[PDB]
Formats: C-alpha cells, structure tokens, sequence
C-alpha cells in the first residue's frame, strides 16, 4: 500500500 | 461538557488516555483543549495529531474492509453496503470535526512556519481522507479543498524550512501520496518523492545524531512508496 | 443495531464488524439478534461472547493502568482519580448490559448443557469484572452473585460433561480466577485448578485430533495460573 | 493479573 506519515 | 474543566487538565488527560490507548476519549480532551482558544505548543499539536490519527486510522481500514467486501459483487444482500454505509458517515464526522477545529481555532496567520506548515498538512490530510469515500461533485469540492491545502502548506515549507526538516518531509511524503491515490496522477508523486528524498539526502551530513534519526525515519517511507510506485 | 433490522441480517453485520475489528459495532448487532427473543446458535454464542469480551476487555485494560497511576500517586491533583471513574461508569454500563440480556434473554430454565453453562460461566464473569471495581456492601453482593452463577453453572459441567470437555475446563479456569482476586481465597483456586487439569490430563488419550487443541490451551492457562499463584 | 478464558 502507499505510506503515509501515518506509517511512523 | 470539557468547558468546565482547566486546559492543563484537559492535556493531563489526554496524556492518561493514550496510556489507556483510550483515543476517542483522548481526542475529546484535545477537542476541549483546543476550544479554550490557546494557541498549541509543539507537544500539545502532536497529542492532537496523534489522537485523531488513531479514531481516523481506525475507521479507514474498517472502510477498506468493507468495501473490497462490497466491491466482491459478481467478481447478494444489502448488508455489506448498507454497514458500509454506517462507518463512513462516522469517518466523514470526525474528519468533519477536525477540519472544524482547524478552521475554528488553529490556522492562523500569526505564528512559526512550523505551526502553521503542522495545522495546513493536517488540513489536507483529513479533506484525502474524506476524498478517499466522496464520488461526485462533493467529491471534485473535496480533491481541491486538499489540493490548496497541501499546496499552501508547501509554499510555507519550501521558503522557511530546510530541506531535511521533518515537517517538511511529511508534508512531501503526503502531498506525493495524494498525487498518487488521490489526484492519480504517479508522475508528480514520484517526482515530488525522489525531489525530496534526493534534496535531503544530500544535506544529511550537517545534522546532529538526534535531526538525523527524525529525517532518514520519514525518507525512508519516501523510499518504500518510490520502490512501489516505480 | 435495531428492532427494524432482520434477525437474520444483524447476524451477518456482527460478522462483518468483527471482521473489520469494530466490537463495539459488533456487540451492537448482537444484542438486537439477542432481543429478537429466538435463542442463539452455538455459534452465535460466541460472537455475543467476543463482542463483548474485547469491549470490556479494553475497559479493564484501561481501568487498571488508571487504578495503578492512581495508587502509585496514593504513596496530588484528581485528574487520574476524576478520568478513571469515567472509565470506571463505563465499564459497570457495559457489564450491566451484558447481565441484563443474560437475565432478559439467554438464561433459560432448561436448554442443552452446553448453552446453560455458557450463559451461567457468562452471567459469573461479568459479576466478577463488576467486582473488581466495587468497594462495599454493593461489593459483597455482586461477589455473591457472581459465586452463585459459577457454581450453578459448575454443577452443571460436573453432571452433564466430561473432564476434558472445552467449556467445563473454561469455567473452571475461571472460576479458580474468582477464588483467587476477588474471593481472596487463594487455597480454593489452586486446588480448583489442579484437579481441574489433572482429570483433564487423566483422559486426553480419549479426545480426537481436533478438539485436543481445544482442551490443552485451557490446560496450559491452568498451569501458567497455577505458576503465578504458587 | 491472573488468566482466564479471554486469553486462550
């Protein structure tokens, strides 16, 4: 999946 | 509710909360926190931050549950959608509260470029997140709200901040995801994640041991979603 | 969630929220299959016991790191005191209604001994995560209480099932959970728990290749108890 | 801390 800054 | 209780006790709680791993309650003490009309410090931004991101989080990934679910249909009951349903308007009201909150209490003109980079990402960020479940001409109103958002907080940053600030960097990483999942247009994504990743690389060596470990942490996520994009 | 929803569809909608990891939703849809009046399936059972296992579950989770802070302070201001008795009020709701659609619903005069001891093991637990959190005469009744059900519910289990049967160890285990924190009797639950698993380990050789994993897991938390305690 | 039937 994309990674956000979410995704530590 | 909130209005009766101080502001540091509101943050106490909020910090009691997340030990509880209690985000709702977590978010409605910010929510007050921020309702008292003081500006947020740094950390109070994050607790913020961090206690929405996980209501949010958690709706999203039941979304996407349910939806590759409902999109199963033919490669049937009216359950899958209508329960769909039911999380989405919850999602949509909690992106709805913090954008409220954001244009109520917490964009400004005044303050560092630091805050107002923080609270503009985050404005874009919860207008994807609500792009993600909208359709139609709601939808197009909705890209464009994270479009000038990402846009303006991008401005912000490339003026008053350094290449490797982290803040920076996140608002990067998220503006190339919204090129890539939102906007789907995978040139610029890939574009604005290799310009940041390449144009902080190469000013890794002036940083202290602690600045170094917040930017490779975040270029590194530039990096898994290059590898997969390209 | 509601009386204007199919029996057969809020079946279906708890699956999908547990799926989706949402339990509160889950538990949701099954208290309205509860209140349709028909009774549950073996299956159905479990998914009422998940819900609201995991619902309370991150209530006691968050109530005894609180209790802990606030002790620990014990030896300042009320934030940790004022925020963990609105965890605590939200937990007892929660509990209440469990038992209330216990008494309401499932506890019936005569049914199978399976789905009796289900709802009796069901009906002591949850006295039991009330007694945790109670202080005086109403403590003393709620102990009661959750004694009564886990032994009527024991009786059961020792006339109408086998030593190795899944759900008569469950009960068992933990009812020697209840001699042991909240009946202060740590005589009685080590015993309990001993002969519990000796007679289950007296007739393994007489279970099938699937169950046995049933059975052991059981067996296994007896023993770790058992370590703990002694 | 004791274990019950939730941590099967």
């Amino acid at each position: 999946h994309s990674l956000s800054t979410s995704d530590i | 509710a909130m209005g009766s209780m101080e502001r540091a006790s509101l943050i106490q709680k909020a910090k009691l909360a997340e030990q509880a791993e209690r985000y709702e309650d977590m978010a409605a003490f910010m929510k007050g926190a921020v309702e008292k009309g003081e500006e947020l410090s740094c950390e109070e931004r994050n607790l913020l931050s961090v206690a929405y991101k996980n209501v949010v989080g958690g709706q999203r990934a039941a979304w996407r549950v349910l939806s590759s679910i409902e999109q199963k249909s033919n490669e049937k009951g009216p359950e899958v959608r209508e329960y769909r349903e039911k999380v989405e308007t919850e999602l949509q009201g909690v992106c709805d509260t913090v954008l409220g909150l954001l244009d109520s209490h917490l964009i400004k003109e005044a303050g560092d470029a630091e805050s107002r980079v923080f609270y503009l990402k985050m404005k874009g960020d919860y207008y994807r997140y609500l792009a993600e479940v909208a359709t139609g001409d709601d939808k197009k109103r909705i890209i464009d709200s994270a479009r000038s958002a990402y846009q303006e907080a991008m401005d912000i940053s490339k003026k008053e901040m350094p290449p490797t600030n982290p803040i920076r960097l996140g608002l990067a990483l998220n503006f190339s995801v919204f090129h890539y999942e939102i906007a789907n247009s995978p040139e610029e994504a890939i574009s604005l994640a290799k310009t940041t990743f390449d144009e902080a690389m190469a000013d890794l060596h002036t940083l202290s041991e602690d600045s170094y470990k917040d930017s490779t942490l975040i270029m590194q996520l530039l990096r898994d979603n290059l590898t997969l994009w390209t």
